[PDB]
Order: structure tokens, then C-alpha cells, then sequence
RNA sequence: CCGGGCACUCUAACGGGACUGCCCGCGAAAGCGGGAGGAAGGAGGGGACGACGUCUGGUCAGCAUGGCCCUUACGGCCUGGGCGACACACGUGCUACAAUGCCCACUACAAAGCGAUGCCACCCGGCAACGGGGAGCUAAUCGCAAAAAGGUGGGCCCAGUUCGGAUUGGGGUCUGCAACCCGACCCCAUGAAGCCGGAAUCGCUAGUAAUCGCGGAUCAGCCAUGCCGCGGUGAAUACG
């Protein structure tokens, strides 16, 4: 997660297979969920704050 | 009845029996019987000399079987082995060819484990 | 004229409709013995009938959807047990002591994380 | 069994279709 | 049991650079990083040097090895043998 | 390393979300990244105002945003000149065209985020940690609240060994799912390093 | 025959919302088909609790979406009057197709 | 079981003989919860006991269980160093569990290719007093009463 | 003579002079130690007071441990005038 | 399926119900045993939830941050290779050694999920993967989808086999600029070890174990036999 390696936003894939999610908050390329643009961590951090609209804690 | 290169499948269903040939599998079995129109269930012994001829002829002449086949396959390998072909080197080195892991699980291609000190 | 009783088991719902008649059963169309074609358990469902000497006195139309033919066999068994009460509410006295009027609450257990199957815990070696 | 890629189960297990587990 | 489909792929770095040499006959060497390319007849006779990912190894392309893909003739790893 | 966020834990009850707006599939991720852009600047700016929460409602190209502050003045500006700068700096971020209300905090002494930041700051100024903490719990405890508690991370006083300071009064049931405990965290950059600050305030119950 | 479909995250921000729509138009059109529920679609996000390893941490998060219908047959101007511009909830979003 | 004295699960009687003991035996035949195939096998068997034997299957069965129930068994125990095998009675409860288990085991130890038969023939042999089932049973008692010296460690 | 490395940072400092694998202030320290372990013809030479030499116990038997600085150790196996498996390691 | 009808199943929102409340027994009390009613009990079954602290626990490689170090480079772009190497050792698993089974056919019950260039009905070409064409769906109203185990009928006849599918030869599809290194899938041929596992060792007390299939996230594709979750059938045993 180096500024340098956030060339992902560059579109210019030369070929669209070189495209890759990346966290829209920490750059955590590793675990990024689509529906949020966030990685498994941030998703969890924000869900705890309430900044994820209608994203309550599951249980059953 | 004896069919292809030294083939003698007997006392079992003809399909099953044809399987006992080098180049014949459960697939070519139902076909060779399909075309040559013979019950597959007939016990090889209970077959007819007429059926054994249509089979003997249809099969022997329709597919490359037995020795002549092993000859081909062997011939192939020899080729990609003569040319610097990586795939060919995997044959020489005796390691798996179809890109599998050779750190563990390759015994079917390596043989028995050859334990060393560690 | 007609009698009703639902009946649910391990996630199965059975609409049970008793009707004074011969004693046959139409489960989802097919005959009782036709839907449960070869299931040593089937016989169970109608047990609440033999309970009070019914069957050859009633008749049953049954809709069954949900689960498996085994769970359905128990839902239906409960249905025939309930409906048999709207008819004569006096059946409880003998129908209940058998427990036919209970709703087996045994359901699949949630699959918890960290474990392979809700309980089946993964194994270790030279721990 | 579940492992023979050219049988009903072998196809079902591998979640696929072919000459051994046609669509219908 | 390999397979590409319809359109035998060959990078045109060496392609249009190999046939250009077909005009004056052949040449004396080449060198491409395109080990990704399939080999076509026009390559025969030639001598393309492929990249290990470290070196440029000289590979004489003969008929018997057409359909293959260059890289299949330029080993990556080394091994050499385990111990001992 | 245990215990959940007291808020996220209670979201179903005794605590509403900071962004309450429907959306989905193709939008949600875009319509959310925005919210963060929003909050981003507000916290970067309205610091001295005393930030505490940034509600963000929506319906369509007419966003809400209801910054909550201790000093509503600092926000607004002179006659309302700043609420002009920001409110505009806002659309230079979201063409969306959005409002910008401002509610005042009734006693910043019951705002976990505030009490936290309050302490976070003192610590940055080099005040005695334990004191600052005890004081804070007092203020909070001394102006309502049925319970409060503050926690400072480590490297207290710049000490080479990271420690952890306490302080608490009255019921502060993290387990009771219905307490209504305000949680607030404050950082604290320093010559020697970061030191997190946690504020917990308990109010009523049911 | 104006088919309304209401979706929201809060099962109250709808029962409130979609219920207004019922009492309102119940004085300018048919009599409404009552706010019919409709199955909810839940989205689960199973995440490892901490960063770096600990495969078996987890903790579940779900984003359940609720739906409502209603349905007003016999549309009569005043209906599109009591409704047209008198809503309230913010955590809701409608779609209508008469 | 540190606390309670774990009570025995009571089983629903047979769907043909209404005999609980039968369900039990059927459960011991079952594997992977395929209780149908399990029930079948035992019934097919009961009909094999009807043909080759003019007796009612149900009575042949119970007779079997009877001869296969061990009345004495040896239980290991550490007593001053060595682990002496102490001989002792067998609960009525445990007798059954063992009897049924042993039957199914010996039954699946027979040769006849058909599952339903192995059970059929095993049961009969058991009734007569012969068969792999009764072997184990008599082997157990032999084991005890052969270690009836350490029986003063009664347990 | 040093013959094998287990620590990559250690490996790079002695071979290429690459210092980016070790602490910056322990560069000179680690260097003089490695050269000593390289020149050592027997374990007895690696015995200067400032090294606090000792063989490890338990599963680490056959290994040795001179002290760099603080709670930091360079561990290795010395045998026939050579050290093997040079590791820059924390005692915990 | 049509009109019609909300009864029923159901869908989702709310309300009721369990509290040793009632009956008998012991007890000082708490409560223990028993019984009635009840869908259900004496915490009815499963989750969320983890105290003061411990291990100098784990991660500066998610992010944040003190200090140290590098700045034609310890930064940055690119093509190619590597992370996929192997004489070996271990952990977690998948498949299996078969007849309570395998194969073909016919026929029946589920839940929870996901779908815009996305799910893909149906029709056609292909043994097939898949290709061409094209309806509906914006998804309780269309699609993924066939549930599998199971029931019925046939084949196999105890053999390394109609068990088991490794490995290898050939042909081919599909994604992607590109599948040598190093993708998955299909069809033909090949058809290995394996006949139930030494010392030692792991899980689980009921709808659990065991067994069967179904969905999802990530995601072009996929090395998923992993992970998170769903329902089907459904035990043994616990003296102590
Ligand atoms: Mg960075
Ligand atoms: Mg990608
Ligand atoms: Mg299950
Ligand atoms: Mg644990
Ligand atoms: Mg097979
Ligand atoms: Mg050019
Ligand atoms: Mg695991
Ligand atoms: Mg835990
Ligand atoms: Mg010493
Ligand atoms: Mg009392
Ligand atoms: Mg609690
Ligand atoms: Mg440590
Ligand atoms: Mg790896
Ligand atoms: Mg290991
Ligand atoms: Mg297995
Ligand atoms: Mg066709
Ligand atoms: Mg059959
Ligand atoms: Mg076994
Ligand atoms: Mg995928
Ligand atoms: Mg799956
Ligand atoms: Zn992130």
C-alpha cells in the first residue's frame, strides 16, 4: 500500500485484466469487498461506528 | 474370441471383454458393439462366429490398438524428449509433466519415498 | 363436513383435511402409499388415527410442502393429530399422552465458524 | 466415485456437465 | 492436450521481424522476451534466443518443434540435482 | 484483546447510525465513499469547533449533513460567513448540491468523543495523564451521567514502557445490551508517539 | 392500478412510510390492497476479526433489505394529491409503476 | 458425565413388531443414518428367518440376543503397579448394547454376499448357540472367571 | 569461514555489504562479529568478553550464541573451523 | 392455467405464552423430587456478548505512529522470470480401497442465497465442454436449479473387478493482450497406489456425530479437496 503502487486508479490497464479492486480507504488490496470498496478490516471498523448505513451485526 | 494383436477377452460380457484390449475403453466398447450391432450383454463365449468377424474386422480396422499404439505413444514421448522441450525434460528427469507440485505428492511419478537425513 | 389441523416438523408443513369416509389418503395427489412409495416409516403418519380407532371411518386430503419425505411424515402425523381434535375435542385425553400433539422442535443446528459443522471441531497433531 | 470425472457423481462433484451428466 | 482455439497466437515483435529476414533469406540471431508466442513455419531454420528471465538462450528452431512455444525450449529454474 | 465497540454492538437499539439512507448495488459504494469524503474535511476543519458527530441523511442529489458541535459559533462564522465557505467547499467535493445544518451540543461533558478529545489534547500539551483522566471522569460524572470511564493507552508521560491508565465511576455496564453508553476515541500524536484515548459515558438505561 | 414498491433498511421507516401511503389514498381512490410485506433479502459479510492471521476470529455483519407493496387500483386525481407530495422518511426510497 | 447420571434415550417401537429392542438392533445396523436401508435389511432378514426356519422371526431374534448377552466381563484396573483385569457382572443395560452390537458385527463378519442374509443367518446361528456372535460372548465370560482371582478388587 | 546463512539480512551485510537488513546503528557491531566468526578456526576464538559466548540448550543443542547488543543474538553451528546457519535472532 | 376467494401454507410486523405460576412431597429458606395443563419448562434449543488481569503473546505488511536508515537512489516505470522449484520431514484436508457397494435409467421431497452485460428460459449445431439464436427478470411473479442421499427397474457377482481414479499420450472448449514456465473444463485412450493402515493420535453427548447435496463472498478465468453458511436422512454411548 504505497502511493506509488496505487496506480490502480490509472485505468490505463493496457489490457483490462490488469485491473484490481484495492481498498478505497487503506489500499488493502488483499481483502477488498466489492459492495463497499472497503477491505475486510475497514468494513469491520466502519460497521462498528455506524457509518455503514443499515449494516447491523448479524446473529442467528 | 481372439481379436486384436494377441487379444483374447473371454467368458465375460463382450463390452467388458473388449475393454481388456489396449486401446479399448468402456466407450469404444458400446460403440464397436453399437455399429457391429451385437448385444453387449452376450457372454464372449456365447458369441457367434459371424459377430466375432464383424467385431474382429470393425475394431481392428477403425482404431489404432495394441502394440502399434504403445509404439505411437512411446514414439511421441521420445519426440518432445529429443527436442529441448521442457515437457520432454520432465520425462527424462522422471518428474510430473502436467505442471503439478513436486514438493510433496508426486509418488505416482517418483516411486517409493527415498528418505534422507534431515 | 370437514376437519383441519396443520402440523409442522423439522421444517415441513402439512395441511391435513379429515372427512368422514372410507379411510384413504391423497397426499399431494398421489395415494398415501404412492407419495411414500417404499419408506418403512410412512406408517407413522396415520398412527394418530389408529390411536382412536379412526382411519376406517375417516378420510384425508393432504397438502405437504417443505423439507423431506421424512419430516413430512411427521408433520402429516401431527396434522392428522390436530385435525382429529377439532372434530372430537375429547380425543386429547388419549391422543396427547402419546405425545402426538407436540411439535418436535428439533431443527438443524447453525454452522458456527471456526468449526467444521456447528460442533465437529477441526483436528490437530502434535499439539 | 466422487472422483471419476467421467461418471454421474464425478460430474456432480466437480459441478459440471458433459457426456456423463447432460443438462437433460 | 493443449489448446488455444482459433487464431494461433504469436507476438509480432519477432514475427514481423523474423519474416523481414525471410526476404534476405535468414540472418544471424534474434532475441525476444516473447516466450509467450507459438512457433510458425517461417521460424524454422532460424535461431531465436529466448529469455530465461535472466539470460538470452540460443534456440535453433527446427520443423519437429513447430507447434510448440519457444519458452518450452528456454528452461527457467535450474535444479541440476538435489545434494548430496 | 477482547470486547466489541459499545456502539456497533448496540446499533439495533440505544444508538442510531451516522448515515441513514437507502441505496444499493451500483451506488452504495459510491454513495458511501462520498460520506467519508464529507466527514474527512469536517473533522480536518471544525476541530476547534468541537466535532462530535456528522449525521448524513439523503433522498436524491439533496444531501443532509448535520454537524454537531460544542461551539456552534466557530462553525457558522461571522454573521454566517464561514458556513458559506464550507457549505461551498462542500459542493466542490460533491456536485450533489447539499445542505449543512448545525446543532449545538448540550453539555460537551456528556459527549464521549468530546471528553476523549478533551483528554487527548491535554496529553498532547504535556499534562499529567492520571490527573487529566481523573478530572475528566469527574467533569463527566459531575454533570449528569449515571456512569463514566476514561482510558489512556501507553507511554504515559513519555515513559519508555507503554502503560495503561484507568478511572471510572458509577455503573458502566458494557455487557448490558441496552445501557446507552456513549463511546468516544481520541488519538494524540506526540514527540514520543501516538497514545489513544477512550471515553465511556453511561446515561439512563431503558 | 398504481403499483407502489417500497424498500428500506429500517423495518419501521417503512411500516411508517408505506402506512402513510395507505391512510392517505384511502380517501381518494379504491381502498388499497393493504401494505403487503414481501420477503427480505439479507447480505452477509463474514470477516476475520483482526488483521494478520487468526483465521478463526470472524464476527458476522448483515445488510438486510426490506420490501413493501400496497397497490392502489382505481387511481383518482385526489389520490395522486394526498400522496404526490406528502412523504417524510429519509431511510426510504420508492419506485412506482402504475 | 460428571454431573447427572445420563438417562437412557427411549426409542420409538418397531413399525412392524412395535418392539423397541428391534429398533435398537436396526439402529446398530444403520450407517450414515440411512435408516431405510437399515430397516429393510432387518425385515428382509426376518423373512429369511421365516422361510429357512418355520419359526416366527421375532422370537428367533430375541432368543439370539439372549444367548449373546455376556453375564460377566473383565474390566481393567490399576492396582499397585500392574493393571489387573477385574471380573464383574454386567448391567442389564450394557448386556443389550453388547449383544446387539456383537450380533451386527459377527453378522458383517460372515461370507454370504447379501447383507440381509448375513443378519438372517447370524441370528439363527445365535439362537442355536453357535456363530461368531456367541463366540465373543462366551469368550468374554471365559476371560472373566479366568481372572477370578483379582475379583477381590470387586470395584 | 562462514558457509551458510539462515538470516537474509545477515547474509546481505556480509556478502554484498547491504546494510538494509540490520539495524542502522548495529551495522559496525554486526560486521566485526561476523568477521570474527569468519576468521575463527575454532570456537575458542569466539570467546572475547564482549561476545558473551555460550552453547544453547534443549532443541537448540549444537548451536552457539554471541551477543550483538541488548536482547539480540547471532546464533550458529560451529564445526571444523566453519560456522553454519548464521541467524540474527531474538532470545524470545 | 381462467374467473374468483383470503380461508390455509407462507411472507414480515406486532401481540400473546413459561413465572417452579398451579397440585402433592421434603426443606428454615433457597430449592430438590413428582404430577396436571401446555407447542414448549424449571436456563426449551442455537447465537451476539468474554471481567481485573496473564503470555515483553500477534501484527510497524492494512492503516496510524516515536526513533533509526535510504535518497540517481533502500525510491519509480517496464518486459521477462520467481512466489508453482525437490532427495526428503510434518500439519490440515480430498478421494478411496467396495456388494449397507459401483453403474445406467426412470421417478420424489429442501433451505438459504445470488443475477446488467448479469442469471440465462427455449430452439438449433456439437458425444461434449461450448458455440449461434433468443424470451423473460430490473428479480416472493423470470434465471442460476439438477438438490444429492432416497424410491422403482436393470446391469456387475467378489475380481484389484462395471471397485479406485493417480499418471501419461492425443483432440478440443473457454476466459484473458497473453494460459511454456503456470488456468479450469470437455471427449478418447491410459488406468497407478490402494484389499482398511505401526508406534502414536483427533472429533463429537441429538437433530449432535456420521452421511448427502445446495448457495455465497473473493472473482476475467482459476488451481475451492479451503472458508463462511444452507437444508436432507439421522445414531451409539456415558457405570462412573
Ligand atoms: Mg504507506
Ligand atoms: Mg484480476
Ligand atoms: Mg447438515
Ligand atoms: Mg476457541
Ligand atoms: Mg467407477
Ligand atoms: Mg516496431
Ligand atoms: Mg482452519
Ligand atoms: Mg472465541
Ligand atoms: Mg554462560
Ligand atoms: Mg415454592
Ligand atoms: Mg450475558
Ligand atoms: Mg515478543
Ligand atoms: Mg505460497
Ligand atoms: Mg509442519
Ligand atoms: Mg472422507
Ligand atoms: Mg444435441
Ligand atoms: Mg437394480
Ligand atoms: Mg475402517
Ligand atoms: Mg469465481
Ligand atoms: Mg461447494
Ligand atoms: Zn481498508
Amino acid at each position: 500500500a504505497r502511493k506509488a503502487l496505487i496506480e490502480k486508479a490509472k485505468r490505463t490497464p493496457k489490457f483490462k485484466v490488469r485491473a484490481y479492486t484495492r481498498c478505497v480507504r487503506c489500499g488493502r488490496a488483499r481483502s477488498v469487498y466489492r459492495f463497499f470498496g472497503l477491505c475486510r478490516i475497514c468494513l469491520r471498523e466502519l460497521a462498528h461506528k455506524g457509518q455503514l448505513p443499515g449494516v447491523r451485526k448479524a446473529s442467528w | 474370441a481372439r481379436i486384436a494383436g494377441v487379444e483374447i477377452p473371454r467368458n465375460k460380457r463382450v463390452d467388458v471383454a473388449l475393454t481388456y484390449i489396449y486401446g479399448i475403453g468402456k466407450a469404444r466398447a458400446k460403440e464397436a458393439l453399437e455399429k457391429t450391432g451385437i448385444n453387449p450383454a452376450t457372454r464372449v463365449k456365447d458369441l457367434t462366429e459371424a459377430e466375432v468377424v464383424r467385431l474382429r474386422e470393425y475394431v481392428e480396422n477403425t482404431w489404432k490398438l495394441e502394440g502399434e499404439l504403445r509404439a505411437e505413444v512411446a514414439a511421441n514421448i521420445k519426440r518432445l524428449m529429443d527436442i529441448g522441450c521442457y515437457r520432454g525434460l520432465r520425462h527424462r528427469r522422471g518428474l510430473p509433466v502436467r505442471g503439478q507440485r513436486t514438493r510433496t505428492n508426486a509418488r505416482t511419478r517418483k516411486g517409493p519415498r527415498k528418505t534422507v537425513a534431515g | 363436513e370437514q376437519y383441519y389441523g396443520t402440523g409442522r416438523r423439522k421444517e415441513a408443513v402439512a395441511r391435513v383435511f379429515l372427512r368422514p369416509g372410507n379411510g384413504k389418503v391423497t397426499v399431494n395427489g398421489q395415494d398415501f402409499n404412492e407419495y411414500f412409495q417404499g419408506l418403512v416409516r410412512a406408517v407413522a403418519a396415520l398412527e394418530p388415527l389408529r390411536a382412536v380407532d379412526a382411519l376406517g371411518h375417516f378420510d384425508a386430503y393432504i397438502t405437504v410442502r417443505g423439507g423431506g419425505k421424512s419430516g413430512q411424515i411427521d408433520a402429516i402425523k401431527l396434522g392428522i393429530a390436530r385435525a382429529l381434535v377439532q372434530y372430537n375435542p375429547d380425543y386429547r385425553a388419549k391422543l396427547k399422552p402419546l405425545g402426538f400433539l407436540t411439535r418436535d422442535a428439533r431443527v438443524v443446528e447453525r454452522k458456527k465458524y471456526g468449526k467444521h459443522k456447528a460442533r465437529r471441531a477441526p483436528q490437530y497433531s502434535k499439539r | 466415485g466422487k472422483g471419476d470425472r467421467r461418471t454421474r457423481r464425478g460430474k456432480i462433484w466437480r459441478g459440471t456437465y458433459g457426456k456423463y451428466r447432460p443438462r437433460k | 492436450p493443449r489448446s488455444l482455439k482459433k487464431g494461433v497466437f504469436v507476438d509480432d515483435h519477432l514475427l514481423e521481424k523474423v519474416l523481414e529476414l525471410n526476404a534476405k533469406g535468414e540472418k544471424r540471431l534474434i532475441k525476444t522476451w516473447s516466450r509467450r508466442s507459438t512457433i510458425v513455419p517461417e521460424m524454422v531454420g532460424h535461431t531465436i534466443a529466448v529469455y530465461n528471465g535472466k539470460q538470452h538462450v540460443p534456440v535453433y528452431i527446427t520443423e519437429n518443434m513447430v507447434g510448440h512455444k519457444l519458452g518450452e525450449f528456454a528452461p527457467t529454474r535450474t535444479y541440476r540435482g538435489h545434494g548430496k | 484483546g477482547n470486547k466489541i465497540h459499545p456502539i456497533g454492538f448496540r446499533l439495533g437499539i440505544t444508538r442510531d447510525w451516522e448515515s441513514r439512507w437507502y441505496a444499493g448495488k451500483k451506488q452504495y459504494r459510491h454513495l458511501l465513499l462520498e460520506d467519508q469524503r464529507i466527514r474527512g474535511l469536517l473533522e480536518k476543519e471544525l476541530y476547534s469547533a468541537g466535532l462530535a458527530r456528522v449525521d448524513i441523511e439523503r433522498a436524491a442529489d439533496n444531501v443532509a449533513v448535520t454537524v454537531h458541535v460544542a461551539k456552534p459559533g466557530v462553525v457558522i462564522g461571522r454573521g454566517g460567513e464561514r458556513i458559506r465557505v464550507l457549505r461551498e467547499e462542500l459542493a466542490k467535493l460533491t456536485g450533489k448540491n447539499v445542505a449543512l445544518n448545525v446543532q449545538e451540543v448540550q453539555n460537551p461533558n456528556l459527549s464521549a468523543p468530546l471528553v476523549a478529545q478533551r483528554v487527548a489534547e491535554q496529553i498532547e500539551r504535556r499534562f499529567a495523564v492520571r490527573r487529566a483522566i481523573k478530572q475528566a471522569v469527574q467533569r463527566v460524572m459531575e454533570s449528569g451521567a449515571k456512569g463514566a470511564k476514561v482510558i489512556v493507552s501507553g507511554r504515559i508521560g513519555g515513559a519508555e514502557q507503554a502503560r495503561t491508565e484507568w478511572a471510572a465511576q458509577g455503573r458502566v455496564p458494557l455487557h448490558t445490551l441496552r445501557a446507552n453508553i456513549d463511546y468516544g476515541f481520541a488519538l494524540a500524536r506526540t514527540t514520543y508517539g501516538v497514545l489513544g484515548v477512550k471515553a465511556y459515558i453511561f446515561l439512563g438505561e431503558v | 392500478k398504481i403499483r407502489i414498491k417500497l424498500r428500506g433498511f429500517d423495518h419501521k421507516t417503512l411500516d411508517a412510510s408505506a402506512q402513510k401511503i395507505v391512510e392517505a389514498a384511502r380517501r381518494s381512490g379504491a381502498q388499497v390492497s393493504g401494505p403487503i410485506p414481501l420477503p427480505t433479502r439479507v447480505r452477509r459479510f463474514t470477516v476475520i476479526r483482526g488483521p494478520f492471521k487468526h483465521k478463526d476470529s470472524r464476527e458476522h455483519f448483515e445488510l438486510r433489505t426490506h420490501n413493501r407493496l400496497v397497490d392502489i387500483i382505481n387511481p383518482n386525481r385526489k389520490t395522486i394529491e394526498q400522496l404526490m407530495t406528502l412523504d417524510l422518511p429519509t431511510g426510504v426510497e420508492i419506485e412506482i409503476k402504475t | 458425565a460428571r454431573r447427572r447420571r445420563a438417562e437412557v434415550r427411549q426409542l420409538q417401537p418397531d413399525l412392524v413388531y412395535g418392539d423397541v429392542l428391534v429398533t435398537a438392533f436396526i439402529n446398530k445396523i444403520m450407517r450414515d443414518g440411512k435408516k431405510n436401508l437399515a430397516a429393510r435389511i432387518f425385515y428382509d432378514a426376518c423373512k429369511i428367518i421365516q422361510e429357512k426356519t418355520g419359526q416366527e422371526p421375532l422370537k428367533v431374534f430375541k432368543q439370539a440376543v439372549e444367548n449373546v448377552k455376556p453375564r460377566m466381563e473383565v474390566r481393567s484396573r490399576r492396582v499397585g503397579g500392574a493393571n489387573y483385569q477385574v471380573p464383574m457382572e454386567v448391567s442389564p443395560r450394557r448386556q443389550q448394547s453388547l449383544a446387539l452390537r456383537w450380533l451386527v458385527q459377527a453378522a458383517n463378519q460372515r461370507p454370504e454376499r447379501r447383507a440381509a442374509v448375513r443378519i438372517a443367518h447370524e441370528l439363527m446361528d445365535a439362537a442355536e448357540g453357535k456363530g461368531g456372535a456367541v463366540k465373543k460372548k462366551e469368550d468374554v465370560e471365559r476371560m472373566a472367571e479366568a481372572n477370578r482371582a483379582y475379583a477381590h478388587y470387586r470395584w | 569461514g562462514i558457509k551458510s546463512f539462515k538470516h537474509k539480512g545477515l547474509k546481505l551485510l556480509f556478502e554484498k555489504g547491504v546494510t538494509s537488513g540490520v539495524p542502522a546503528q548495529d551495522v559496525d557491531r554486526i560486521n566485526d562479529r561476523l568477521q570474527a566468526i569468519d576468521t575463527a578456526t575454532e570456537i575458542g576464538e569466539l570467546n572475547r568478553q564482549i561476545y558473551k559466548l555460550h552453547p544453547l540448550k534443549g532443541d537448540r543443542e549444537g548451536y552457539w550464541s554471541i551477543t550483538v547488543r541488548a536482547n539480540w543474538r547471532i546464533t550458529f553451528q560451529f564445526i571444523n573451523g566453519d560456522a553454519y546457519i548464521l541467524n540474527y535472532e531474538d532470545y524470545h
